[PDB]
């Protein structure tokens, strides 16, 4: 039943943290930071939405699917890790 | 408001708008626009530190009015907090304060300062040297403080 | 009962060294296993635990320290400081002599404590070192 | 696609990805198989469907079905904090995907 949608409030301020994201991989060297793992984040929060049985992305929602996909992200990568923790932490 | 609006981009040719509308000259005009070009890559807030190098810059490119006209001090600061559409005067002298801390160090503000000849030398020989007779910015400078005091008062008188 | 099992011949510390200091020596500690082969691999900015340590260079340690520092810090005072402090508590001794090591001649530095106290120092200082210890 | 020996007769016949459109595929053991399973598999991944035009046959199967992947890194566990790419022997486009 459920197809939930968006509104236009967060999504030009999650490409400034998807920015923000892109900064904290070139810091990283080599990273896969492409359309696809922005897409990814709206991809989750609808199903967040599902969830909720919304038919449109809360904040908390979103807030969930961003820290999923940069956590997976950060899993991945090298020692950096730890700095990692803290260098793209400026979204949580 | 503005200012409280952060999250945008001001590309080259929207940076040249925002100082091109103050009518910068070259070479600041062009300082401006690869400063934010690096500020890009370091930002944390966009509109802050873009607003405070503006005008910590558009402050000293024109001191030979600014130090000779009190009035035209607070007719930048109040063109823009209208342009920026800011709340009233303290955040945008909070912004000038830090940011102008935050640039008062970078060799492009040296450059400013040696090259137009206008007024430093003074405070790199007794800070690298290491006097005890610099200035702690605690204080304010009697040329920024005169220029505060000269403004505020004709403002209000 | 409570004496005849145990020798208590014994008359792991909270070293008095500081974070600095902490710090200088956990980084001081990493070639004991991480030949200059592959540090710049491991730390880059993008079993030998049992056998007798190797030696390490100076400014290799001043290299992983700015490395694993929690740009903070660039400040040297201190930090050599304590290196000379380190130096005279012998937790990082000299393989050359005792008076012209502190000069850059052929000279070689190799950490003197063993891994207990590396495990100590580590937790103590929240620091975690079973990464960079790969096999 | 194939033609049946004993009726001599073309027939397709859908896949896995086929078989579950509009659902989940749910795979294993990915690091043990075939590279062109893998070619094959991000082919579809990337076009979420199944093309065809072979002998004697065209059309285009959708795969819209999702893909859940249970993997194994090379040879045994997690190295170190080393990268995850390095970690396993599956190709980038793929890991994208």
């Amino acid at each position: 039943k459920i197809y939930p949608k968006l509104h236009q409030m967060d999504m030009d301020k999650v490409s400034r943290v998807y920015a923000d994201l892109r900064r904290e991989s070139i810091s990283t060297g080599s990273f896969p930071i492409t359309v696809r793992h922005l897409e990814s984040i709206l991809r989750i929060a609808e199903s967040f939405a599902k969830m909720r049985l919304s038919e449109f992305v809360s904040s908390y929602d979103l807030d969930r699917a961003i820290k999923v996909v940069v956590d997976s992200f950060v899993d991945a990568q090298k020692v950096s890790v730890r700095r990692q923790l803290r260098r793209s932490f400026a979204i949580y | 408001s503005l200012l409280v609006k952060k999250y945008c981009k001001m590309t080259t040719e929207e940076i040249i708008r925002l100082c091109n509308d103050f009518e910068l000259p070259r070479e600041v005009a062009y300082k401006i626009v690869d400063e934010y070009n690096i500020n890009a890559s370091r930002l944390v807030c966009p509109w802050q530190l873009v607003c405070g190098l503006v005008l910590n810059c558009t402050f000293i490119v024109f001191n030979e009015r600014r130090r000779k006209d009190p009035r035209i001090d607070h007719f930048i600061v109040s063109k823009m907090c209208s342009l920026m559409l800011t709340s009233k005067v303290d955040d945008v002298i909070e912004c000038v304060k830090l940011v102008k801390e935050l640039i008062i160090g970078e060799k492009w503000f040296r450059d400013l300062q040696i090259r137009y000849d206008d007024f430093r030398y003074d405070e790199i020989i007794f800070r690298k040297l290491g006097s005890m007779l610099q200035t702690t910015n605690i204080l304010v400078t009697d040329d920024q403080y005169n220029i505060w005091k000269k403004r505020i008062e004709m403002d209000l008188a | 009962i409570k004496l005849f099992l145990s020798t208590d011949d014994n008359l792991s510390q909270t070293y008095d060294l500081s974070i600095i200091s902490k710090y200088l020596l956990i980084a001081s500690y990493i070639c004991s296993y991480l030949e200059p082969r592959y540090d710049a691999s491991i730390f880059s900015r993008k079993n030998p635990r049992y056998l007798q340590p190797s030696l390490f260079a100076i400014e290799r340690l001043l290299a992983i320290f700015q490395a694993i520092f929690p740009s903070l810090m660039k400040a040297n005072i201190e930090v050599f400081q304590n290196l000379s402090e380190l130096h005279t508590l012998k937790l990082i001794a000299t393989t050359m002599n005792k008076n012209i090591d502190y000069l850059s001649p052929k000279v070689r530095w190799k950490v003197n404590v063993p891994w207990e106290i590396i495990k100590e120092i580590s937790e103590s200082v929240h620091f975690n070192i079973s990464d960079y210890f790969s096999d | 696609v194939r033609k049946d020996p004993i009726t001599k007769e073309w027939t397709l016949e859908g896949g896995a990805l086929v078989l579950a459109d509009k659902g989940v595929c749910l795979i294993d053991e990915f690091d043990k198989m075939n590279d062109q399973d893998r070619t094959s598999i991000h082919e579809a991944m990337e076009q979420q469907s199944i093309s065809i035009s072979k002998a004697g046959i065209v059309t285009t199967l959708q795969a819209r079905c999702s893909i859940i992947a249970a993997a194994n890194p090379n040879g045994g566990r997690y190295n170190s904090t080393l990268p995850l790419a390095q970690n396993v022997s599956l190709t980038e486009p793929i890991l994208s995907r």
